[PDB]
């Protein structure tokens, strides 16, 4: 059963993950494999003689966005370093350790750099952070009538310079701003 | 200067037990001993974030540089950013980016091609076997070159001013003249040895990036960052190949070959081994941390005084009497140009 | 205080079968069951536990009455309904103070609903309950304690559940709970006021994670997901090296008793099923190992003596025995770690 | 936490066991109890070490901002630094910057000399502006103009490498008098 | 023995403080109680 | 203003098992431990 999360117990050696066909050059004699930091990565097949590499299962971990309680209950899920279409079948086939089970409607399905945010829609406007969610993405709660949305950083208001040859701005007015440190 | 470094987020319950539930019930005895390694490698990654932004979130608005590139003969081709490099980035800032190799990018999915790594897998896919995972910075290394661009179009279109106030538009010739004037020469000078002074500044700019290229490292302090954070993770990945005194080294064979009661010894054994590895590289990446936020509130310092006006101090922006500063983009640091 | 526990509890917004009464199916006990019922006054006397419900395995019997209760652990025959017939194997009788409290405020509008849970974690049996006139509609919505009212140490096994009726002349409320870690929000009186589970919703496991009532705004990395794996393989080497088992069972000439054929066997892997298969055992006794457990343990030599012999003889060979066989022929020592076979 | 032995609390133990067995839980005991003391000093030092660095930096910021004027940008609030004053807080100081921040801003022209007589005119201090009629001096970070005289210019040049001169008379005062 | 410190062991809890009255509200199945850190705090007496 | 400290190269096998050959193949045991040890006293140095 390959291209599947499994238990194994290869001749004595036991484990989790994902098994498929692999391009080593094993010796005859060889029957492990390893890599630099000494973890069992490929095992030869004891009935086949074919060669499998070993896989985590589906590493990564769940971060929750949320505003604050006293203003809304809704939350969003985000599932950290994981291409979640694979989580999208896992959560299908329902193998998934977490237990809590929230909505995806289609529109909540977010292929961030950072890995998978679940409960919350793209809005391809530009507002200053509130959450940071990562890979320059951010969450806040906003009307619509309200819901959890996600958008990438503005990192400000868009101005240009006037340089010319022969152009200064010099003002003609000033202010006193009383600002504060800690 | 280093900025920030690589954010790691282990999970002590599995990175101590492999998916064994025995094993956690005996590590829930060890009371709160996990909830702290998690909040202290969460307050490095938030410590991580606050350092970057600190360091390049300095102006409000994001200038851009106007269409036409004529600076009274100063030549900015290779710090201005590139529109023909799909990034947007300087040749400079390219050659930064060319001469550091990431172990992890952190940045990658990963997980998919594990399986399908053909060879050894690598430190990152054995990183992702015994609970180790990297979490990927907030600002993408790509806005951070649109936060350097607009520094440095700051900087030679308005003067000083934009740090203070309103960005008022200065030609760079009395500009020039301005950061002549600071120094203890008058504005006649410039005025007079102009295109020396340019063809000078044209020379050096032709010169730091040849520098750069045929040197074997001078990014040394950028690469030795990362290849100390890399070596400590893959020491700590290492550490779960010693038996500590135990029989076996692998939790799924003493488990599965020795009784509940006896194999009870070796476990705690495992237990206490493990954890103490553990908190050994919190501790390292605790004191990593701080040495980082130190460099990092002497980058944002240098920043905010060298590139955003004339520092007066002698040696802090460069040897002799300093004039400006341009900043550049780096993995995991920064680079200014004195 | 607001502190965290985990224990067996019912989970929060959780599946509650709900029954009628005008013939008592025998529902399953797993893990507790969550107990609620509403009536006017009383249509409800008590349950039965237990495993099987017959004379062959201790039971128990709880029924109440107008003035206390009669709880025994017992290993009643059969009522089918005078609620049992046999006290033979039984002991334990527990009597106190009534469980049904009813109050009425000179109206029947102020229908009781009395919510009870039962668990045998390590035996000692525990009894919660609350006693009040609630709105009546159904199962409420604000939240309610329940206090423990006797905690009995049943040391039985239990399997099946039952409840027991009144005469005459809406209820039901049924939940099973599961092991979930709660944290539970204590008034400074010291009731709870409040409680959230920790196995049903991000808030929920991100209020258990900061064990508070309000969270902040912003993000709260809480645990790990994880791809359980659907199957397991298990795959060892293709070598089957038989052992020469065959052959030892197979033979045509078993040497006698006075001089017993000794078989070295050695470099084979010993699959017992080609001793299963050859021969209607009738004295299959091991001392060192179990019949049932042989093929899932590794042993560094295997000698197999062979010989005819009487019928009582075979009850004469083995450690620590006497006879013409046991001390002249063939003699067993009492250290013997294996098996004797005879058809 | 029990730390991997009988109970976790010692005067019970040392009830319930005597010395010549509960020795080793005792000793479990110790060792899981000074195990977490060494987590706790070690992460105390460390914040000690991070809250010096900060008070260093705000004993510098006390002793630059408030016992004089900063001429470093963006250290004593942002903008141009013109006073401040410290304000106690539990277990930390306020600073109360007064910060000054330019306004209102007009394009006029610039020039970076002026050439009356063959020779190149340099503003003393601040730069050559023009109405669009008339040219005029006025400081930087203030728009006050005034009229081009011999004292608010220094001359020295020939009229020949200035890029962008721009054809003016000046004015002085002793050719009237 | 109140408002002194004294050895105590109640019902084999072995321990040493001060007893005094306290206003707290025990249910009768409530035996040794606590504070918020896991320590044996008020402890009802068995007799009165 | 102090500049420096004095730099020190402790060594693990001659500190905790002096000229002894099991108490060094236990140490053995607990695989690189100390290596990280000898590596931050050389960066002490280095940084001094
Ligand atoms: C510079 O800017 C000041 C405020 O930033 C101006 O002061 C204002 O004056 C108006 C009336 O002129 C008031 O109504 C207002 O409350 C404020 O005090 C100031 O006039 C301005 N100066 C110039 C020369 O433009
Ligand atoms: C500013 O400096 C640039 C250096 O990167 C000049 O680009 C050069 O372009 C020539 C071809 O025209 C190349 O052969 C050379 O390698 C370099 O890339 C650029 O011309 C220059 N511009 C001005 C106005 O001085
Ligand atoms: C805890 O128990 C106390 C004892 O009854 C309560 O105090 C009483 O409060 C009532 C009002 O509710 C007063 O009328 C009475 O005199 C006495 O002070 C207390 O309220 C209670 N606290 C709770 C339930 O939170
Ligand atoms: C050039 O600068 C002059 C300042 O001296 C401005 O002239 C003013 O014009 C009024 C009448 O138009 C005079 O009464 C006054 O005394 C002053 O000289 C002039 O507006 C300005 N030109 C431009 C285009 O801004
Ligand atoms: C400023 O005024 C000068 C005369 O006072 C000008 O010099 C002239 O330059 C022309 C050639 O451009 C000569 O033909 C003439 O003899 C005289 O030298 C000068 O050009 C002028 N500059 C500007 C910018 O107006
Ligand atoms: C394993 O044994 C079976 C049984 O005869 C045989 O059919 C198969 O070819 C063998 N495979 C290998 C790899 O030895
Ligand atoms: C991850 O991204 C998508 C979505 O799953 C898909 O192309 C594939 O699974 C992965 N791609 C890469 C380049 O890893
Ligand atoms: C609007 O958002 C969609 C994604 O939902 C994106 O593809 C599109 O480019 C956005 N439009 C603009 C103008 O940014
Ligand atoms: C400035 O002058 C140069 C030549 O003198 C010209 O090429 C350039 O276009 C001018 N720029 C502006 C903004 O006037
Ligand atoms: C309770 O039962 C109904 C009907 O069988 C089902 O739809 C519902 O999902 C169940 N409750 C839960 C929490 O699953
Ligand atoms: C109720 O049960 C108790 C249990 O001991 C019994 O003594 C009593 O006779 C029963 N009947 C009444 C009316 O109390
Ligand atoms: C008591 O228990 C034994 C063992 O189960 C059983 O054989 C016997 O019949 C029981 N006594 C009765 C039912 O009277
Ligand atoms: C001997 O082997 C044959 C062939 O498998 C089998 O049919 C027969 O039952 C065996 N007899 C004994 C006594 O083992
Ligand atoms: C200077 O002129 C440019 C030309 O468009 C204009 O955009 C800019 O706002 C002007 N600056 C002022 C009025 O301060
Ligand atoms: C003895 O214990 C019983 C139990 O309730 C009770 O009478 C009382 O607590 C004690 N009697 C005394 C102290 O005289």
């Amino acid at each position: 059963v390959k291209n599947k999360c499994v238990n194994f117990n290869f001749n004595g050696l036991t484990g989790t993950g994902v098994l498929t066909k692999s391009n080593k050059k094993f010796l005859p004699f060889q029957q492990f494999g390893r890599d630099i930091v000494d973890t069992t990565d490929a095992v030869r097949d004891p009935q086949t003689l074919e060669i499998l590499d070993i896989t985590p299962c589906s590493f990564g971990g769940v971060s929750v966005i949320t505003p604050g309680t006293n203003t809304s209950n809704q939350v969003a899920v985000l599932y950290q370093g994981v291409n979640c279409t694979e989580v999208s079948v896992a959560i299908h086939a329902d193998q998934l350790t977490p237990t809590w089970r929230v909505y995806s409607t289609g529109s909540n399905v977010f292929q961030t750099r950072a890995g998978c945010l679940i409960g919350a829609e793209y809005v391809n406007n530009s507002y200053e952070c509130d959450i940071p969610i990562g890979a320059g993405i951010c969450a806040s709660y906003q009307t619509q009538s309200q819901s959890i949305i996600a958008y990438t950083m503005s990192l400000g208001a868009e101005n240009s310079v006037a340089y010319s040859n022969n152009s200064i701005a010099i003002p003609t007015n000033f202010t006193i701003s009383v600002t504060t440190e800690i | 200067l280093p900025v920030s470094m690589t954010k790691t987020s282990v999970d002590c319950t599995m990175y101590i037990c492999g998916d064994s539930t025995e094993c956690s019930n005996l590590l829930l005895q060890y009371g709160s001993f996990c909830t702290q390694l998690k909040r202290a490698l969460t307050g490095i990654a938030v410590e991580q974030d606050k350092n970057t932004q600190e360091v390049f979130a300095q102006v409000k608005q994001i200038y851009k540089t106007p269409p036409i590139k004529y600076f009274g003969g100063f030549n900015f081709s290779q710090i201005l950013p590139d529109p023909s490099k799909p990034s947007k980035r300087s040749p400079i800032e390219d050659l930064l980016f060319n001469k550091v190799t990431l172990a992890d990018a952190g940045f990658i999915k990963q997980y998919g091609d594990c399986l399908g790594d053909i060879a050894a897998r690598d430190l990152i896919c054995a990183q992702k076997f015994n609970g180790l995972t990297v979490l990927p910075p907030l600002l993408t290394d790509e806005m951070i070159a649109q936060y350097t661009s607009a520094l440095l179009a700051g900087t030679i279109t308005s003067g000083w001013t934009f740090g203070a106030g309103p960005a008022l538009q200065i030609p760079f010739p009395m500009q020039m003249a301005y950061r002549f004037n600071g120094i203890g020469v008058t504005q006649n000078v410039l005025y007079e040895n102009q295109k020396l002074i340019a063809n000078q500044f044209n020379s050096a700019i032709g010169k730091i990036q040849d520098s750069l290229f045929s040197t074997p490292s001078a990014l040394g302090k950028l690469q030795d960052v990362v290849n100390h954070n890399a070596q400590a993770l893959n020491t700590l990945v290492k550490q779960l190949s010693s038996k500590f005194g135990a029989i076996s080294s692998v939790l799924n064979d003493i488990l599965s070959r020795l009784d509940p009661p006896e194999a009870e010894v070796q476990i705690d054994r495992l237990i206490t081994g493990r954890l103490q590895s553990l908190q050994t590289y919190v501790t390292q990446q605790l004191i990593r941390a701080a040495e980082i936020r130190a460099s990092a509130n002497l980058a944002a310092t240098k920043m905010s005084e060298c590139v955003l006006g004339q520092s007066k101090r002698v040696d802090f922006c460069g040897k002799g009497y300093h004039l400006m500063s341009f900043p550049q983009s780096a993995p995991h640091g920064v680079v200014f140009l004195h | 205080v607001l502190h965290l526990t985990q224990d067996l509890f019912l989970p929060f917004f959780s599946n509650v079968t709900w029954f009628h009464a005008i013939d008592n199916p025998v529902l399953p006990f797993n893990d507790g069951v969550y107990f609620a019922s509403t009536e006017k006054s009383n249509i409800i006397r008590g349950w039965i536990f237990g495993t099987t419900l017959d004379s062959k395995t201790q039971s128990l019997l709880i029924v109440n009455n107008a003035t206390n209760v009669f709880i025994k652990v017992c290993e009643f025959q059969f009522c089918n309904d005078g609620v049992y017939s046999s006290a033979n194997n039984c002991t334990f009788e527990y009597v106190s103070q009534p469980f049904l409290m009813d109050l009425e405020g000179k109206q029947g509008n102020f229908k009781n609903l009395r919510e009870f849970v039962f668990k045998n974690i390590d035996g000692y049996f525990k009894i919660y309950s609350k006693h009040t006139p609630i709105i009546g509609r159904d199962f409420p919505q604000g939240f309610s304690a329940l206090e423990p009212l006797v905690d009995l140490p049943i040391g039985i096994n239990i399997t099946r559940f039952q409840t027991l009726l009144a005469l005459n002349r809406a209820d039901y409320y049924v939940g099973y709970l599961q092991p979930r870690t709660f944290l539970l929000k204590y008034n400074e009186n010291g009731t709870i006021t409040d409680a959230v589970d920790c196995a049903l919703d991000p808030l929920s496991e991100t209020k258990c994670t900061l064990k508070s009532f309000t969270v902040e705004k912003g993000i709260y990395q809480t645990s790990n997901f994880r791809v359980q794996p659907t199957e397991s393989i298990v795959r060892f080497p293709n070598v089957t090296n038989l052992c020469p088992f065959h052959e030892v069972f197979n033979a045509t000439r078993f040497a006698s008793v006075y001089a017993w054929n000794r078989k070295r066997i050695s470099n084979c892997v010993a699959d017992y099923s080609v001793l299963y298969n050859f021969a209607p055992f009738f004295a299959f006794k091991c001392y060192g190992v179990s019949p049932t457990k042989l093929n899932d343990l590794c042993f560094t030599n295997v000698y197999a003596d062979s010989f005819v012999i009487k019928g009582n003889e075979v009850s004469q060979i083995a450690p620590g025995q006497t006879g013409n066989i046991a001390d002249y022929n063939y003699k067993l020592p009492d250290d013997f770690t294996g098996c004797v076979i005879a058809w | 936490s029990k730390f991997g032995a009988i109970s976790s609390v010692l005067n019970d133990i040392l009830s319930r066991l005597d010395p010549p067995e509960a020795e080793v839980q005792i000793d479990r005991l110790i060792t899981g109890r000074l195990q977490s003391l060494q987590t706790y000093v070690t992460q105390q030092l460390i914040r000690a070490a991070e809250i010096r660095a900060s008070a260093n930096l705000a004993a510098t910021k006390m002793s630059e901002c408030v016992l004089g004027q900063s001429k470093r940008v963006d250290f004593c609030g942002k903008g141009y630094h013109l006073m401040s004053f410290p304000q106690s807080a539990p277990h930390g100081v306020v600073f109360l910057h007064v910060t000054y921040v330019p306004a209102q801003e007009k394009n006029f022209t610039t020039a970076p000399a002026i050439c009356h007589d063959g020779k190149a005119h340099f503003p003393r201090e601040g730069v050559f502006v023009s109405n669009g009629t008339h040219w005029f001096v006025t400081q930087r970070n203030f728009y006050e103009p005034q009229i081009i005289t011999t004292d608010n210019t220094f001359v020295s040049g020939n009229c020949d490498v200035v890029i962008g001169i721009v054809n003016n008379t000046v004015y002085d005062p002793l050719q009237l008098e």
